RNA sequence: UUAAUUGCGAUAACGAACGAGACCUUAACCUACUAAAUAGGGUUGCUGGCACUUGCCGGUUGACUCUUCUUAGAGGGACUAU
């Protein structure tokens, strides 16, 4: 007997976007075909991670500078959900790049 | 561990760089071409695209085995957490890195530079890519520095599609007189480019309209009524 | 429920969110009477739409504007835009098309950004200088 | 005179009948006349405003700079010296004070006074760098009306600042007295003095 | 012979995009809904006070792209708007708030047809489909049968055909150069009317409903019998057309030609008037062309909409 | 400073040559036509193509032109 | 003619390639969509003060509801359009 509502909460992470977006699409499609109550795939400010460096390794030349960056997207979600179907959902449909974390909200 | 998400992502990136430089250092003689890191909740698999798959595999699959332990020894991963997979490259012609390593190896044997480079570019054209370039700089048979370019087809230099299609590799070759820089640029065919745009930005494809005969002017028609 | 609509106005960062209801001529920005905007000289500007149309235009209306961001002049201009946009939105939605028409005519007939947002927005600073289009200095010798 | 009840009580002078837009609720643009027939259409007294500060796009196009209210151009040109480049609030307060002073000195509703001062101090002839290297000369050239307006504003504000520098007298009042001198032909004004000097140099080098 | 000449009375303005469609509520005389490229449906009250014939009432914001066709409800309280923002919108004409947003097309929508009385919704769209919606928002039927964009679907009026039929017939057209009329309950295909040498842009049935007219680029107007299932006549406008509207009482046909408006007396098969109003500063090639037409219930007033963002009223007064 | 370089003009000219009966004086309609009937990567290029096609439609309506 | 070897064209030149553009990031516009206690808002509880007329200004992981504002995806929007 594992009927207790779990309030399970997922949080995604991805350097890129489309993999994260399709992962979220898969998670929501699985939850809805499983008849679950969800708080939608909320959108969080994609944290830009910036580093500005000098191009020249020696400092000679006109001052020229460049800005590398990533843009990380988190977009957590959360379900009012039982265990076994949901934990199985968590352990399925992961592609590389996207990192998934689960907290039970115990 | 309890580590900020941004810090963890940077750590994953620098770990990716770890493995990439590792494989370039060691597996070069076996024809290393690229690395990928895929993670399941269970294990973190490392997928190693190489030219000569068996030599990377080694005798009776021993070689792969040792590499795994090195990783688990170097990066403190527990036994069985990470496994290694060897696959043949889809096609060695397209992967510029394999071509550049082939260049370096063929020079190591002391081959004709122009002959070797033209063999490489001909192989690239044979592989179906729509443009190749190989650049060699250094002490070409002399003391004064030189830099000759050997190109065919055509290559685009500017515009974000440069990253979208054109693969590029650079290698240093150790000859008795010093170091020779080789740069390989391969412009992948947009038609067969997965995971990205299927054509160049300015490639306009007009579609042929199907034709019909217009003589049927009056042509009263009737269907049977349907519920 | 009470006919009520919500609008916004901006100035480069400053955002004024205005909620307008069918009330009794209640005009508060940040929960304070509109007479008390600190610029004190830009003060007439916060009145500025009203005097164009005449406050009698909103005697059965109440406006509350919460405003954040920006500096001060930006804040005041955002408040102005919020007020004008709220008047226009309410009158268009519940009163009549022609009413909104003379309101738009009066607003646009004076300091066009009073109704329309200003798109004039700062751009990033390139390297090599103190400003986006400034260079440090050169020696030559 | 017809006050309207609301939940918030707008003060007397602001709420009474003010569909008669005034500069600072004090001075009216009506009755303001442009003497010289040229500089009309180059001063925007036709447009009534309630503050002398309206941040609009008045410099992107070739000639929209003329649509600026004249008082705002004066304000924006008060702030010189580099250090005080911004702080428009300071400039608008100074100009408001100066309008009050002009209201004191010769009641004549001040906007007419400042417009007349602008008209008078414009140099109708200028000089130009023409002499080539060796036999340098000073050529006499006619001037643009818009340039006359802009030049008048610049010389007025320059005179005001130079009068106020390290001086007990304040910028507002120094500007006011310069405007008073410039409404007439009072050569005590620095602005008209420089205008005369420029006119004379142009004339002597016809 | 038939000395009845209509004259313009005034103009209706307020749209900032082309007057794409008009629609008159049967029950209410002075009500007129007009859609524009400005994405804003304007409801007009007709006033007999002065030169302005009609006066706006409510503007219906809620459309992000072009509004193409407009249809009013039977009572005069709802109106359906077809838009290029990939949706349909149903509006209450008193409050002014849309309550239904019909979603599901892939090519942007072009045409709307109201039910006979109230129950169903008929929409045409570039996605080569015709959608039969309910009043709340769900799509019940997805009619297929056109390879190209369907330009317009209009419900065939049911005058007296049988007392009761339990069936609602309508018509559809597009660039397939074939006109497919349909029946609705259940609600399946029926006959094709292949007549057009160049593609059709507008079809609008006669007020009785047994007759319909189609026209397009070629300038040929094919007028057709619905129940009799026979081609009636083939006029030619000698010019590209935009809209055709049947007059209610007269046996007439207004047509929105590229140059002006051609009125045909169908019984005599002869045109009786051209509409070419005056504009200033238009060098004979930038003449705004009519793209919306509407005949009021009496049939004595015509409402037209050009690209000049103008809606004109043509009062049909007798010239003795 | 807009002059609409070779690619837009050539693609447009082809579109006229192939579909003149299917083009109109309008931009929006011609925009959707060119989007549907040809594959254009970036929508800015598609808008430019539609604009040139509309200009050519207006030119033809005024009078036949070379090329 | 354009900012452009950018085009109109004229043409012992013809067709092609790079560069420019095209392209990507960002900035702006989306009362259209998708949603949101890690962002907000309305109503409504329970409370604090004042005016006492039911009005304001407040507080409050209470309840309900909403997404204009804040987010970020899909997209829409301009191409010199008229
Ligand atoms: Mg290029
Ligand atoms: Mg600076
Ligand atoms: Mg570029
Ligand atoms: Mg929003």
């Amino acid at each position: 007997q594992e009927v207790v509502i779990h309030k399970i909460r997922i949080n995604l992470t991805s350097t890129k976007v489309k993999q994260l977006e399709n992962v979220s699409a898969n998670i929501i499609k699985n939850a809805e075909t499983f008849k679950l109550v969800k708080k939608g795939p909320v959108r969080l400010p994609t944290k830009v991670l910036k580093i500005s460096t000098r191009k020249t390794p020696n400092g000679e030349g006109s001052k020229t500078w460049d800005t590398y960056e990533m843009r990380i997207h988190k977009r957590y979600i959360d379900l009012e959900a039982p265990a076994h179907i949901v934990k199985r959902i968590t352990q399925i449909t992961i592609e590389p790049g996207v990192d998934v974390e689960v907290i039970i909200a115990a | 561990a309890i580590i900020s998400k941004k810090r963890k992502l940077v750590a994953d990136g620098v770990f990716y760089a770890e493995l990439n430089e590792f494989f370039t250092r060691e597996l070069a003689e076996e024809g290393y071409s690229g690395v990928e890191v895929r993670v399941t909740p269970t294990k973190t698999e490392i997928i190693i695209r190489a030219t000569k798959v068996q030599d990377v595999v080694g005798e009776n699959g021993r070689r792969i085995n040792e590499l795994t332990l090195l990783i688990e020894k170097r990066f403190k991963y527990k036994r069985g957490t990470i496994a290694l997979y060897a696959e043949r490259v889809h096609d060695r012609g397209l992967s510029a890195v394999a071509q550049a390593e082939s260049m370096k190896f063929k020079l190591l044997n002391g081959l004709a530079i122009r002959r070797a480079a033209y063999g490489v570019v001909r192989y690239v054209m044979e592989s179906g890519a729509k443009g190749c370039e190989v650049v060699i700089s250094g002490k070409l048979r002399a003391a004064r520095a030189k830099s000759m370019k050997f190109a065919d087809g055509f290559l685009i230099h500017s515009g974000q599609p440069v990253n979208d299609f054109i693969e590029t590799a650079t290698r240093h070759v150790l000859l008795r007189q010093g170091v020779l820089g080789i740069k390989v640029k391969i412009m992948k065919d947009p038609s067969r480019n997965t995971s990205g745009p299927k054509a160049l930005p300015d490639a306009v494809t007009i579609i042929e309209p199907k034709e019909e005969e217009p003589v049927l002017e009056p042509s009263v028609k009737d269907y049977r009524p349907t519920e | 429920t009470v006919p009520s609509v919500q609008t916004f106005g901006k100035k480069k960062s400053a955002t004024a969110v205005a909620h307008v209801k069918a009330g009794k001529g209640l005009i508060k920005v940040n929960g304070s009477p509109i007479t008390l905007v600190q610029p004190e000289i830009l003060r007439f500007k916060v009145y500025e739409p009203l005097l164009l149309v005449g406050l009698d235009k909103f005697a059965n209306i109440d406006i509350r504007v919460k405003v954040t961001g920006g500096g001060h002049v930006s804040q005041v201009y955002a408040i102005r835009q919020a007020i004008a946009k709220g008047l226009v939105a309410y009158h268009q939605k519940f009163v009549d098309e022609q009413s909104k028409n003379e309101l738009k005519k009066a607003f646009t007939s004076y300091d066009r950004t009073l109704l329309i947002a200003d798109s004039r927005r700062p751009e990033p600073k390139k390297f090599g200088g103190r400003g986006a289009r400034s260079r440090f200095q050169k020696s030559y010798r | 005179f017809v006050p309207v009840e609301l939940a918030t009580t707008i003060p007397v002078e602001i709420q009474q009948a003010q569909q008669e837009i005034k500069l600072f609720n004090k001075w009216s643009f009506e009755d303001v006349e442009v003497k010289d027939a040229s500089l009309v259409d180059y001063i925007q007294i036709s447009k009534p405003i309630y503050v002398a500060h309206t941040a609009g796009r008045y410099a992107n196009k070739r000639f929209r700079k003329a649509q600026c209210p004249i008082v705002e151009r004066l304000t924006n040109s008060l702030m010189m010296n580099g250090r005080n480049n911004g702080k428009k609030l300071k400039a608008v307060r100074i100009v408001k004070h100066t309008l009050e002073i002009i209201n004191v000195l010769t009641d004549q509703n001040p906007l007419q006074v400042v417009v007349d001062a602008i008209i008078n101090s414009g140099p109708r002839e200028d000089t130009t760098r023409v002499g080539g290297g060796g036999a340098a000369r000073r050529q006499a050239v006619d001037v643009s009306p818009l340039r006359r307006v802009n030049q008048s504003i610049a010389l007025l504000t320059i005179g005001a600042r130079e009068a106020a520098f390290r001086n007990i007298k304040t910028i507002a009042e120094t500007l006011a007295e310069e405007l008073i001198n410039a409404a007439k032909g009072s050569s005590t004004s620095y602005a008209i003095k420089k205008k005369d000097e420029l006119e004379r140099v142009a004339k002597s080098n016809r | 012979s038939s000395n009845i000449m209509l004259v313009l009375r005034g103009t209706l303005e307020g749209h900032n995009g082309w007057v794409t469609s008009l629609s008159t509520s049967a029950a209410q005389p002075n009500l007129l809904v007009s859609g524009s490229r400005d994405k804003t449906l304007i409801s007009w009250r007709l006033t007999e006070n002065e030169q302005q014939f009609g006066v706006p009432v409510r503007s219906y914001k809620g459309h992000s792209h072009i509004v193409q066709d407009v249809v009013v409800s039977a009572d005069g309280n709802y109106a359906v708007s077809a838009s290029w923002d990939k949706t349909l919108r149903l509006w209450n004409l008193a409050t002014g708030n849309s309550e239904a947003r019909f979603v599901g097309h892939t090519g942007d929508v072009l045409s709307v047809a109201i039910d006979a009385n109230s129950s169903k919704i008929i929409s045409a769209s570039r996605d080569k489909t015709i959608r039969v919606w309910n009043t709340v928002g769900d799509c019940a039927y997805v009619l297929l049968g056109h390879t190209d964009w369907v330009t317009k679907v209009r419900v065939a009026p049911k005058n007296l055909e049988d007392v009761d039929d339990g069936r609602i017939t309508f018509v559809s057209a597009g660039m397939d150069k074939i006109v497919r009329s349909w029946s609705l309950n259940s609600y399946r295909i029926e006959a094709d009317f292949i007549g057009h040498n160049n593609y059709i842009n507008v079809v609008q049935p006669s007020p009785d409903g047994s007759l319909a007219a189609s026209a397009g680029k070629d300038g040929q107007i094919y007028v057709w019998n619905l129940k009799h299932k026979s081609a009636f006549m083939n006029f030619d406008a000698k010019d590209e057309v935009f809209a055709l509207a049947f007059s209610p009482s007269r046996f007439w046909l207004t047509a929105a030609t590229a140059s002006g408006i051609k009125i045909y007396d169908l019984e005599n098969e002869v045109l009786i008037d051209e509409l070419k109003p005056e504009f200033a500063g238009y060098t004979k090639a930038q003449d705004p062309h009519a793209v919306s037409l509407a005949w009021s219930a009496d049939g004595q007033t015509l409402f037209a909409g050009y690209t000049d963002n103008v809606i004109r009223v043509w009062q049909v007064m007798t010239a003795n | 400073g807009r002059v609409r370089t070779k690619t837009v003009k050539r693609a447009s000219k082809a579109l006229i040559e192939k579909y003149y009966p299917k083009l109109t004086m309008d931009f929006q309609t011609n925009k959707r036509l060119c989007d549907e009937i040809a594959t254009i990567q970036s929508k800015r290029l598609r808008n430019k193509i539609a604009g040139y096609t509309t200009h050519l439609m207006k030119r033809i309506q005024k009078g036949p032109v070379r090329g």
